[PDB]
């Protein structure tokens, strides 16, 4: 009844810029975590940046502020600015949301993916 | 030796009223006994009690006899009682005029109060000798005897009134039903919790820290299903504790152990989530694997100091007549406590977890509608506290009221409220284990 719609991928040369958009259609519980995940071939899935509905964020350590995650209140939408891109960032990026309506455990909705590949 | 149909009915009469023991035990004043209240000796020597038993039975019993052997001892006691009734000018006329069923009622009274005691009922006895059954019943229902032991007096008086065994048939049927009913409760507690524990143990993705707290709950609720609730059920279906003073005190302390560990874990889970749902990123940077296990070991450490330390040190004992009567009676395992223990244990076991859980789960949802401007999360809040409150608050309100005004909390009510809390150990696995990887786990276990 709730699906994640994600856009903003493509291909850019090294040191490029992109802004990601993830709309969480439908209504879900007010306490949640919106974030982004990536996985390159060979390597395995990994967090990059997450943001809480209060505002608390957390970035991976492959990100020295080059990426900035942010929500936009009154709309279930989280954006991720990708700057100073390195060829090491080629991966499919996934939009994830941590739903907390059930209070004892998490409920995970997943977007299906947007390919991102970077050239040097 | 020689038994009769009348003999056996009296035997089964008093196995209900007094109980049957096939191994040597101690009576209220420490004397070795076996069967249905058959005194072996006043000597403080078990081997002396065994030699008296072996001479009476005609076998090397070594303290263990059969039911038929208990009836041999019992019919001798009945023969002695009848034999002294006929020597008593107050009791012989009535006894001579009664039928066999009502003679059993009179013998039952003599086994409870003594020959001399029963011979003081001169007006009731006159009425029975004249076959005025309903008048004698009314009169006996006003007796000091009736006010002291109401249940037994009702069964005996019913026997006098009707001349039938209906009161004792009704007791056997009542108990047998409660036996099945509580046997069902027992396995719902066990199955529901043993199913949760192994689902965590064998599924690799269920080893979260919030689930690390849940299997401590499920294991506290499991010991209660195996040890506390079953032995608690023997008291209800039999009216007595059958397993000696030592296991009474150990069972009692295991009871307050598991319930303290269970409720306080519901409190740890309560704040765990909050701390994880309001500030998730601090949360993981604060609660390591050692700290999570550090909490549960503290809970069980607190539970041990609430349960085994004060109960084994007898810090809980009251100092009244029914306090001391129950302490001396190994068949009485009532938890007659003083005011300070009743209040201190209730605060540590129930009251501080209640108001912490009430505070934590409240702040969860005020900071929920601080962003919506839903109730599927409110109704989960509604039952997490609603089930917990209805299960345990009736008992701890009655517990503190009884700790000031004993006469306000009758035993029946008091025992029922405690069984409401016992039922929470079966409700919690239903409540706190509804994740998609619990649901999909349990399916896998049973298929
Ligand atoms: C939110 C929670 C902690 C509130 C519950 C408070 C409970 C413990 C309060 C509410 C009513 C209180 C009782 C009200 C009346 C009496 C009779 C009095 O002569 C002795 C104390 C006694 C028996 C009180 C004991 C404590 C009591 C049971
Ligand atoms: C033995 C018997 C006889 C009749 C009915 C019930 C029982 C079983 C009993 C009362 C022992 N259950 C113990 C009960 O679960 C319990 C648990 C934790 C506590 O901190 C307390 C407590 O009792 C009151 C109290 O003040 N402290
Ligand atoms: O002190 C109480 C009462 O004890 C005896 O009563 C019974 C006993 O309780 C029964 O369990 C049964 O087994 O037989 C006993 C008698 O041997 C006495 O009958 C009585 O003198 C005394 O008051
Ligand atoms: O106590 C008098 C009052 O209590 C009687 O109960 C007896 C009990 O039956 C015996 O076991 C005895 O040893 O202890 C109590 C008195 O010591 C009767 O229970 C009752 O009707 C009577 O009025
Ligand atoms: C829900 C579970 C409730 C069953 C509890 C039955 C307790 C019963 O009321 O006890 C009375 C007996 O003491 C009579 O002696
Ligand atoms: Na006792």
């Amino acid at each position: 009844q709730v699906q994640l719609q994600e856009s903003g991928g493509g291909l850019v040369q090294a040191g490029g810029s992109l802004r990601l958009s993830c709309a969480a259609s439908g209504s879900i519980f007010a306490l949640n975590i919106m974030g982004w995940y990536r996985q390159a071939p060979g390597k395995q899935r990994e967090l990059v940046a997450a943001i809480h509905s209060g505002g608390t964020t957390n970035y991976a350590n492959s990100v020295k502020g080059r990426f900035t995650i942010s929500r936009d209140n009154a709309a279930n939408t989280v954006y991720l600015q990708m700057n100073s891109l390195k060829p090491e960032d080629t991966a499919v990026y996934y939009c994830n949301v941590k739903d907390f309506g059930a209070i004892i455990y998490d409920y995970d909705y997943w977007g299906q993916g947007t390919q991102v590949t970077v050239s040097s | 030796d020689y038994k009769d149909d009348d003999d056996a009915n009296i035997f089964e009469m008093l196995r209900i009223d007094e109980g049957l023991r096939l191994k040597i035990y101690k009576d209220t004043e420490g004397y070795y006994t076996i069967g249905i209240g058959h005194l072996l000796t006043k000597s403080p020597s078990l081997n002396a009690a065994k030699s008296e038993l072996d001479k009476a039975i005609g076998r090397n019993t070594n303290g263990v006899i059969t039911k038929d052997e208990a009836e041999k001892l019992f019919n001798q006691d009945v023969d002695a009682a009848v034999r002294g009734i006929l020597r008593n000018a107050k009791l012989k006329p009535v006894y001579d005029s009664l039928d066999a069923v009502r003679r059993a009622a009179l013998i039952n009274m003599v086994f409870q109060m003594g020959e001399t005691g029963v011979a003081g009922f001169t007006n009731s006895l006159r009425m029975l000798q004249q076959k005025r059954w309903d008048e004698a019943a009314v009169n006996l229902a006003k007796s000091r005897w009736y006010n002291q032991t109401p249940n037994r007096a009702k069964r005996v008086i019913t026997t006098f009134r009707t001349g039938t065994w209906d009161a004792y048939a009704a007791s056997q049927q009542w108990t047998a039903g409660m036996g099945l009913l509580m046997a069902l409760i027992v396995l719902l507690i066990v199955a529901g919790n043993v199913l949760v524990i192994v689902a965590i143990a064998k599924t690799p993705r269920l080893q979260t820290l919030t689930n690390l707290f849940i299997m401590s709950l499920a294991s506290a609720d499991l010991v209660m299903g195996l040890l506390v609730v079953p032995f608690g059920a023997t008291i209800v279906v039999w009216g007595r504790w059958e397993y000696g003073s030592f296991f009474c005190e150990l069972w009692t302390s295991v009871d307050v152990l598991c319930v303290t560990a269970s409720i306080e874990t519901l409190c740890v889970i309560a704040l765990d989530r909050y701390l994880a749902i309001t500030s998730p990123f601090r949360y993981q940077s604060l609660l390591t694997r050692a700290r999570a296990r550090g909490l549960v070991c503290t809970v069980w450490a607190i539970s041990a100091l609430v349960s085994f330390l004060p109960i084994l040190m007898h810090w809980w004992r009251a100092e009244s007549d029914e306090a001391r009567r129950c302490y001396n009676d190994p068949k009485c395992c009532d938890f007659v406590t003083n005011r300070a223990y009743a209040i201190a244990s209730s605060v540590v076991s129930f009251y501080v977890p209640l108001c912490i859980m009430a505070f934590v789960y409240l702040r969860v949802f005020r900071e929920a509608q601080k962003q919506v401007k839903e109730q599927k999360a409110l109704k989960t809040l509604g039952i997490i506290m609603g089930v917990f409150t209805l299960c345990w608050l009736p008992f701890f309100l009655a517990n503190v009221v009884k700790a000031f005004h004993r006469e306000l909390v009758p035993d029946r009510l008091f025992v029922f409220f405690n069984w409401l809390g016992y039922a929470n150990s079966a409700f919690n696995p239903i409540i706190y284990c509804r994740s998609p990887d619990f649901r999909k786990a349990f399916q896998g276990l049973l298929c």
